């Protein structure tokens, strides 16, 4: 139990990670394992990558499972998966994507037919789990970039934050199918996941501009439209993405530059939070001590020390809340529609 | 003495002229012809004289601002063991040296204003002014590239007269419905203008469609500037947008009793208000402060705009 919440803002926010497979429960399969490594050791790992990846372990978990003589199938193995959800929380927590997919799949599960023999029961449940990477996630994805390439006019300057698989592939199919046009690819610290981008788009050969998010200000004025991809949706309307997207949406507005959200519906929350520090997750400081351009390379950082030094703290959070008025339009696989149709979309499944 | 006739004579006289220094050659010449000898005679005079003047013209707020720095100047050096005398002469005297300054003053503010348009800016002015005029066609010298969007400012139609100005210092530029100006405001970098008089607080009393554009300026992020002479400035506090010294009876309605298709794409220039309901209609609108960015003056240019508070504090003692 941790309950004792005090002065800190940050008091809250879980910081216990799992790095390594010490002291790790038995009954926790393989495939679990090497995910819950790649967790908690990745540095660009899409939230849609990771819900893919999740459902494809469960897959092999269901099918790997036998049900005990102590429980039928349906009751027990919803205990075996939240054994696994367990250890892979441990190693990081899970985003709204894998969230989700998680609340599918423990659904399904309850409304299995009990009349069914364990291998249809593990049959059926791969089959629809195959549907809901092939359908929420894989051609979700497909109808959003098509639906996003198409507000890309000719000699438009589109502004990008960080690594967005999902506005990646708009920029790409947009240089594809004959768009004219450059990228501003905005980065940020403690992590320049931007240059992982700058580096997939110039490989296919798009215009870009590199810039730190200090320099917002300065670039902004050349910027003609802005995408973004999304962690999820709030159900107010707001969307819940990484570090300075908030910043990238309001310096945005100021200077009339039209914010795109792009985010498939599976990743659509009921969650309504008011403000970024709720609902969010700590990175390690220690990724601020050292400084110079560079992520593991080394030199020593002022801050080397900082755990020792009282009343110096540092932490980096992963994501914060942009309002709802800083977005202009959601695309989805439902097409264009105005954010706060998010809690309408839901209900439609 | 007929001094209004007067007034509006200078106003044919000299097209450069503004409304505040006409007023105050209308009172100089006054002075010339006053015979007075009496503080008492002396300073009965104008105030009947401004007054005659005030109550003689229907929209009286800029002469009014050229009015009230001119009785300041007179009882300022009336008051200091005060000839009368010295100062009728040396007011008919330099007559022909104010409308010199009034001049000068327009200059002043094209060299503090050009440099506001830069290379490949779009900018938008509504209606016709002279110092408008004067900073676009300062900038345009010195071979800097730009382009004017200009609107069509009913019910003066200024709109054509400053954009043949411009189009002879070859300006490009187009021609805008006083409807279409939001629609325009995405291709505007600046948004310049002139006033009529600038009140206490720093706020602009103009032709009836600038407010409009400050407003859509302010919605747009767009900078609004503001351009007039200092003589300008009067001493009046606005209450609102709304309250200023109205000539006619406006926006009054109609008294029906039983009394016995159009797209969009349509243009019916045939389908205007008539001058009959036009003078139902507002001459001028009142600009707040808050969306005015800078205030260009021959002082310079304002920002603060409780400094042309500050500028009206040192004018009355």
């Amino acid at each position: 139990i941790f309950e004792e919440k005090q002065v800190s803002i940050f008091s809250h926010l879980d910081w216990r990670r799992r790095r390594t497979t010490e002291n790790i429960p038995k009954d926790i399969h393989p495939a679990v394992i090497r995910l819950g490594l790649k967790l908690a050791n990745y540095k660009i790992f899409g939230s849609n990558q990771r819900c893919i990846d999740l459902l494809k372990t469960f897959k092999i978990v269901i099918q790997d499972y036998q049900t005990p003589y102590g429980t039928t199938l349906s009751r027990h193995l919803t205990t075996h998966i939240n054994s696994q959800i367990a250890y892979l929380v441990s190693t990081r927590p899970l985003s709204i994507s894998m969230g989700n997919a998680i609340r599918f799949l423990k659904l399904e599960i309850s409304v299995l037919d009990i009349d069914l023999t364990d291998d249809e029961g593990k049959e059926l449940l791969l089959e629809k789990i195959d549907s809901y990477i092939r359908d929420r996630i894989i051609i979700a994805g497909q109808v959003i970039v098509q639906a996003a390439t198409e507000k890309i006019q000719d000699g438009d300057v589109i502004l990008t934050y960080l690594h967005s698989s999902t506005v990646n592939d708009v920029l790409i199919h947009a240089k594809n199918v004959g768009k004219k046009f450059r990228v501003v690819v905005v980065d940020s610290r403690p992590e320049f996941e931007g240059r992982v981008c700058l580096k997939l788009l110039t490989e296919h050969g798009i215009e870009c501009t590199y810039v730190m998010i200090s320099a917002l200000s300065y670039i902004m004025q050349e910027v003609t439209k802005i995408f973004l991809g999304g962690h999820a949706m709030l159900s107010n309307g707001a969307l819940y993405s990484r570090a300075g997207t908030s910043l990238i949406s309001l310096l945005g507005h100021e200077s009339n530059v039209p914010v795109i959200a792009c985010c498939e519906s599976y990743k659509f929350t009921e969650r309504i939070q008011l403000d970024s520090l709720v609902y969010n997750e700590l990175a390690p400081g220690d990724q601020l001590v050292n400084m110079g351009v560079d992520d593991f390379e080394e030199k020593p950082g002022v801050l080397a020390n900082w755990k020792s030094v009282k009343n110096l703290k540092l932490l980096s959070l992963k994501y914060d809340v942009t309002p709802p008025r800083l977005i202009t339009v959601c695309v989805c696989e439902m097409g264009l529609l105005p954010s706060t149709s998010v809690p309408a979309i839901i209900n439609e499944f | 003495f007929d001094i209004v006739q007067v007034y509006k004579k200078f106003l044919q006289d000299d097209p450069e002229i503004t409304m505040p220094v006409a007023a105050i050659e209308a009172l100089v010449q006054l002075l010339s012809r006053s015979q007075a000898k009496t503080i008492s005679e002396f300073m009965d005079i104008l105030q009947n004289g401004s007054n005659t003047l005030k109550e003689g013209v229907q929209n009286n707020i800029s002469l009014s601002a050229g009015c009230d720095i001119f009785q300041r100047f007179v009882t300022r050096s009336l008051h200091d063991v005060g000839d009368f005398e010295q100062c009728k002469r040396h007011l008919v005297e330099n007559g022909k040296l104010f409308i010199q300054r009034a001049r000068a003053c327009r200059q002043r503010i094209a060299h503090l204003g050009y440099p506001l348009i830069r290379d490949g800016s779009v900018i938008l002015t509504h209606g016709f002014s002279r110092g408008v005029a004067a900073v676009l066609l300062a900038a345009a010298k010195r071979h800097v590239r730009f382009k004017v969007f200009v609107t069509e400012s009913r019910p003066s139609g200024s709109g054509c007269l400053m954009t043949r100005t411009l189009k002879n210092a070859c300006i490009p530029t187009c021609m805008v419905l006083d409807s279409a100006v939001s629609f325009t405001m995405n291709r505007v970098d600046l948004v310049l203008v002139g006033a009529e008089g600038v009140v206490e607080n720093g706020g602009l009393i103009n032709q009836i469609g600038t407010f409009q554009l400050a407003v859509f300026a302010k919605h747009a992020h767009k900078p609004f500037y503001a351009v007039a002479e200092s003589h300008k400035f009067v001493r009046m506090f606005p209450l609102s947008q709304y309250d200023i010294p109205f000539s006619r009876p406006i926006l009054e309605f109609d008294d029906p009793s039983p009394e016995t298709p159009t797209p969009s794409d349509a243009i019916h220039n045939e389908l205007i208000m008539n001058e009959e309901q036009i003078r139902n209609n507002p001459t001028l609108d009142v600009t707040p402060p808050e969306f005015v960015s800078g205030l260009i003056t021959d002082l310079g240019i304002i920002d603060s705009k409780s400094g042309v508070s500050e500028e009206l504090i040192k004018l009355y003692l």
